[PDB]
């Protein structure tokens, strides 16, 4: 019944290498362990995913490719550009067994839930949900997500996929867009020029799997009450429309104040309460990262998330540890909202939640 | 294509 | 009589290796090159800085410490974050020696203006407006800009700093918050929680310098038109009032839509009317790059504006070059808006323009 | 202090 | 419950050495042992402050400075201009010692209050604000109260830093300017020219920190009456937002009539209101002295101000002891209002504690 | 016909040993000679002022008491404060050695004009216009101002002292409150608080000297156009009444803008007019400085005010020097007015005029 | 007396 | 920069 907790020290030394967010790995862990929270779980080993298991998913092209890149960072091979290598994703040397290890890591923790390990496995790592099954995308080089999913899918009937990132979870949905099996749900800020364009409320699924693709659309300034609000209005629709099997949650913290990216103005508190929502259903769930740019408050968000995995209140003193200087000038676990505009009206929400209402009728 |  | 451009093979690909904009200095030469416009300019190959030249601005203690974790990229030295250096900043080897490159590019620059070399000298791998004389800031490890500023002092009376980027030009504005014989004028998103937090229309410098700085705070959405009518109305002001007797202008691409940051809804000819009031004074003139994390894009607007200093108009369709391949898959050099909300309301902007003009009746 |  | 009062014969006899203000500790001092106020508190003596304490707030390339130049008073060498040192702060032989003893006195009644040892600690040779971590400034070698401030955050969550100096306190005020955790209000004189030339109603804070700082300009021939006022006023609206642990408080008498700057016209009665309306408050505070170039005035003041804290109300003839000579006139405790103007405008007065009553809506 | 310059470097050398003025003496001297001003003038090294001499306004006991102090700086002596030492008047050791140089000094540049030697003599290290015959206050511990004066009624019938520092020249009028052979005219600032104290409209001078002393109290804030204006004003009715054969002007800087007295608000230019209002007169002229707590400035004022009596136009930057480095950031010769107030109504500046147009009409 |  |  006690969590597991996906962790290796290679694994996280493999994490902490990812160009856009280096170190950030070690952050989370060390903040977690900080706060002995490692203690009162499993923790499993995870396993390198094989050139099998990506390719579950993943192309032989776009597998061999990377791979290939990989050896020494070609960033200047001319395919890189139409396997979606570049500015976004980088040829960094070495990313093959990064993204190989992420995806071994997730796939171990959905194997731990199919043995029934656990209800609950964590892999912070993972959630890069933009990957395309032949191309990198936003800081995805690997659908990890898909291949938990693909795995959940051996003993599970219908999973449900929950993406709480700031960006729309276009490769997941891509992935199950012709699948009634697996239901995807993305919360994410959807607006012209921000990546990845995609995740219009208007968007349900292709062919059999039309009405189990479900898009929230939303706009700047966003705070807990609110998005709370629309994320229980929408997975109380869902649950007992498509009533799941198993759940693999996106928790990406680049929704949280603070961020660089400065969008939504979410708290951990606010996260919280979606994820005490969706425990509640006692199911099979496969915890994920993702995003998050600001690292220090991203370790603060997935701490105090794991404390709540674990039903625990967290210190609000921020203990000492590794990285303790970057948690001043206050060196506290909250995270206060930024004074800013919710550019969100009410009525469009409104309008929003009553349109997935809608197309929710249709899933028996 | 979007830059992320 | 006509432009320089600094340039050189070894300096393009010193910028290359930055961090957050990897291999943008070559995208940005390729385009102008294949546009051909470098044969309109005299190309002069930029000096490095010495270190006696850096510590015109940067301390000593600073600088030893980025020379020395240049050395091997240490990532990992305890007085790195008392020094700025981190995740914007990241200590990658190297670092120092395209630091000094850049403000050496810079350097040169300033000295051609001075020599009467020319009217225009540009540098668009400068423009790292984010550094302060002790910490590196922004993706900035070396204040070029300022160092510029300096150097145009040994013949310039006043000089006229004017900050396109999409972010506050806090670095500069701080190196001569004091002084009233160099006056900063940046135009940047302000908005609570976005970076570097500070150019509010109240920051207006300090002791003598007070009224020496003058900071527009636009909110999100802003196009074109509302953008050069700001631009327009307060440099207007600011030439009548203070008299340059040359220009350093900063014109951060960041601003332009499809950019990641996807705050401003800008186009190069926007920029570039801007960019055209500024010419017409027929001063001293020092053009620096910035920001810009849509790399293709940022190459369209700067090659565009290049041929605005040229007064050439360029062919709409994207010649065939180096990285032709990077400009798919329409491959024309205009850009187009994003159909998203302008978030200015006009009275907030009239209310701005004015304390300003206020502002500047003290500036004799 | 924010970051960039 | 019986307050705390750091002295040291050692101590007071440091501190007459320091330049702007010869003798005064000793002055200070004998009035309030004159008065038989010091057997009515507990005497504590003060630790020197460490290298490693004092480098929790400034940087050790400063201390090291400090500390070289102090050796024999070397006031020609060519880095000090760069770390402050000059005319407001020259480099008295010694300086490096006294400043230590200052800053562990403020240090030793932190503790003292963290030890629930009183709830009233008094170190009016301490309030020295204006220093800045890598640079001394307005007579002020080293941050004490900072430094006391950063003891405090030991054992309370929320400190209100309040400065009643004729000056800005913009040392303090900047060392916690991205700090939501500690508070500072300041009152002084804020006019053109006028030292230091920050702290106008619209600095308020940076980053996180916004809103966390609050700044009441002043313009000249404020007295008692209008002065508490505002600063009940002020202390009024951020106690409620900001709800303090603990509260640091500095009390220049640079504003009390007869000061020989002249600027406002203060006694040590309204001040004393001000005290009280802290006092009530029935948290653990820190008083320091600060600025008061009319030696005898700032003895009687911060004697009466003693007295207000011990309750008891002081005789008004001005006891024999070894300064006495130096109270004529009138040899008399009371001080009397100069017969200026008072150049504060009520609309403006209004204007400004609406703008920060504004300001404090922000602070949850 | 050539103006006398009373210089020496073991002169400078202990001016610059003043406690209120450390180096000012030096970086006065340097700014000239930087301007290369000096070899326009005839150096005189100074004499010093013998025990007769200054015995000719100082009573024996005060000097013998300064004599004895000064020997290893006995700040301690019970006596002292009858004799104005003490905070302002600190008894650091060789200040009589100091004070009798300067007196000396003051006394070479009388002795110069009364052999003919020139029209204009100046000592900028002079001008200590407080000290009382038996007392030192304000700074002065010798009154060189009244030992000039003295020594110029050996061929002068009447003597012009006309005093344009910041504070009332009590001292000199003091020394002369009886005498109707030396007039004294003191422009000063005047307010309930404000140093001295002394020098209303009203204070006209004693028996047979009554109407032999003039004062102007102004206000804060005034500006160069309003002070020439009233300057020229009282100068022309001082002349025309009085009809001097001999001139003792003092120039204290402090009433510059930038002082950190921050009173007045005047610019070396406004002075140069006074100056020049006198200079043509084509009477012998021992000019003096005096105040001046801003270093740099003060050396910009009394170097610009040389120019002016050597009728050159000085370069507007400053040459490179021993203290560079001081006149930073801008590093020009020119001062700006502070954006402030000019307190002085002009009904009142009328009022005053008058009443001396009136008390002027009495000398004859 | 007065302080300067 | 102002001097105190
Ligand atoms: N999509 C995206 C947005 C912003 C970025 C920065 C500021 C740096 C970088 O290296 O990659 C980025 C990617
Ligand atoms: N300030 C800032 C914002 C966003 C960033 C990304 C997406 C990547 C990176 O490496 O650095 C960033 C810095
Ligand atoms: N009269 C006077 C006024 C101000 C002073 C300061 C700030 C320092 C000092 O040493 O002496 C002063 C004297
Ligand atoms: N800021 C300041 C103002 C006045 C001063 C005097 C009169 C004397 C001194 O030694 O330092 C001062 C500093
Ligand atoms: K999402
Ligand atoms: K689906
Ligand atoms: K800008
Ligand atoms: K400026
Ligand atoms: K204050
Ligand atoms: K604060
Ligand atoms: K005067
Ligand atoms: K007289
Ligand atoms: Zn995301
Ligand atoms: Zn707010
Ligand atoms: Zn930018
Ligand atoms: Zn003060
Ligand atoms: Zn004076
Ligand atoms: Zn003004």
């Amino acid at each position: 019944l006690v969590p597991v907790y996906i962790y290796s020290p290679e694994y996280v030394s493999m994490c902490d290498s990812l160009a856009k967010i280096p170190k950030r790995a070690s952050m989370v862990h060390s903040l977690i362990e900080a706060y002995a929270l490692h203690k009162q779980m499993r923790i499993v080993k995870p396993k390198v995913a094989s050139m099998e298991e990506m390719a579950t998913f993943h192309t032989d092209a776009y597998l061999q490719h990377l791979q290939k890149v990989s050896q020494e960072g070609d960033d200047d091979h001319p395919d890189s550009i139409e396997y979606g290598l570049g500015y976004d994703c980088p040829a960094t040397e070495g990313i093959f067994d990064y993204a190989a290890a992420i995806g071994g890591a997730t796939i171990t923790a959905a194997q731990c839930l199919i043995d029934g390990m656990c209800k609950v496995a964590i892999n912070w790592s993972g959630g890069w949900h933009a990957a395309k099954k032949d191309e990198a995308s936003g800081f995805c080089y690997l659908n990890d997500a898909v291949l938990g999913i693909l795995r959940l899918r051996r003993k599970f009937e219908r999973i449900l996929y929950v993406d709480l990132d700031l960006h729309h979870g276009d490769g997941v949905e891509d992935a199950f867009s012709f699948t009634s099996k697996v239901m995807t749900v993305s919360l994410h800020k959807f607006s012209p020029g921000f990546f990845p364009g995609t995740g219009d409320v208007s968007d349900v699924g292709l062919g059999k799997g039309r009405y189990y693709s479900v898009n929230v659309p939303i706009q700047d300034g966003i705070q807990d009450e609110k998005y709370y609000q629309i994320c229980e209005s929408v997975l109380k629709e869902v649950y007992q429309a498509f009533n799941p099997k198993a759940v693999v949650l996106q928790l990406g913290a680049d929704t949280i104040a603070g961020d660089p990216m400065c969008s939504f103005n979410m708290t951990p508190v606010g996260i919280g309460k979606c994820l005490k929502y969706i425990l509640q259903w006692q199911l099979a769930t496969l915890i994920l990262g993702g995003g998050g740019y600001n690292l220090a408050n991203t370790a603060r968000c997935w701490t105090y998330l794991t404390g709540v995995i674990l039903g625990k209140t967290l210190s609000s003193e921020i203990p000492d540890h590794e990285f303790f200087t970057a948690y001043g000038p206050d060196y506290v676990l909250e995270i206060t909202p930024s004074c800013r505009p919710d550019r969100n009206e009410p009525h469009r929400i409104q309008q929003i939640l009553n349109y997935i209402k809608g197309n929710l009728k249709h899933v028996v | 294509r979007h830059k992320k």
